[PDB]
C-alpha cells in the first residue's frame, strides 16, 4: 500500500493546518514587539504577510494535493523510500518562498 | 475579514457560532431587522374585499421615523471605538463607522 505527503501541512479531515493554534500565534505576532520597545511596525507586517500566505495555502491545498497524488502513482515503493536528493540541487532561494507562499 | 479566519474554518459554523465570534470582536452589526407594513389607502386591484401592504423602505419606522434599531448611535459610537484586522490602530473601526453613518 503507497501514501504519500497531503500538502502545506493541512489535516484532510479538519481541512485546516496541524496547527490549532495558529490564529492565536498570529495575533500574538500582531501584538508582541520585535526589534524595537515601542512600535509594532514588525509584529504587524509579519502578521500581515503570514496570515495572506495561511489564506493562499488554506484556499489552494486540494489541486496540489491531486497533483502530488498523480505523480505519486508514478514512481514504485523501492523509488519512494530509497531516492534522496544528496546533490543540493534542486533549493530554492528565500525571496522566491515567500513571493510562491 | 474582521477576525481574520479563513473560509473554511467558518464554513461549518451556524448563524449562532458566527454572531458569538463577531459580537466577541465587537461588532454589533450581526442581525437582520424586519420592515413594518404600511397598509395601502385603497383597495387593490383585482382583490375584492382584501387590503394591501407594502414594506417601508430602508427599515425606518415611519411612525418614529427612525430605522428600526433605536440604538444605532451607540452601534456606531462602539464600531469607532473597537479594534478589527488589527490589534493596534483605528484605521479599520474609523473607516466603516464613517461609512455607515
Amino acid at each position: 500500500v503507497g501514501r504519500y505527503y497531503n500538502p502545506f501541512n493541512i489535516d484532510p479531515l479538519t481541512k485546516k493546518h496541524v496547527e490549532d493554534r495558529l490564529e492565536e500565534f498570529i495575533n500574538q505576532v500582531q501584538v508582541g514587539r520585535f526589534r524595537n520597545a515601542s512600535g509594532n511596525a514588525v509584529g504587524t507586517t509579519l502578521a500581515a504577510f503570514l496570515r495572506a500566505c495561511r489564506d493562499k495555502t488554506s484556499a489552494n491545498w486540494r489541486g496540489y494535493s491531486v497533483l502530488v497524488s498523480r505523480y505519486r502513482s508514478l514512481i514504485p515503493n523501492e523509488l519512494f523510500e530509497s531516492l534522496r536528493n544528496i546533490s543540493g540541487e534542486y533549493n530554492i532561494n528565500p525571496q522566491d518562498e515567500h513571493s510562491f507562499f | 475579514f474582521l477576525t481574520n479566519t479563513t473560509y473554511d474554518i467558518v464554513n461549518n459554523d451556524t448563524i449562532d457560532v458566527l454572531k458569538m465570534k463577531l459580537r466577541n470582536q465587537g461588532w454589533p452589526f450581526v442581525e437582520r431587522y424586519n420592515a413594518v407594513e404600511i397598509d395601502m389607502s385603497v383597495e387593490p386591484l383585482r382583490s375584492p374585499g382584501q387590503v394591501g401592504r407594502y414594506y417601508n423602505p430602508f427599515n425606518i419606522d415611519p411612525l418614529t421615523k427612525k430605522h428600526v434599531e433605536d440604538r444605532l448611535e451607540e452601534f456606531i459610537n462602539q464600531v469607532q471605538v473597537g479594534r478589527f484586522r488589527n490589534a493596534s490602530g483605528n484605521a479599520v473601526g474609523t473607516t466603516l463607522a464613517a461609512f455607515l453613518r
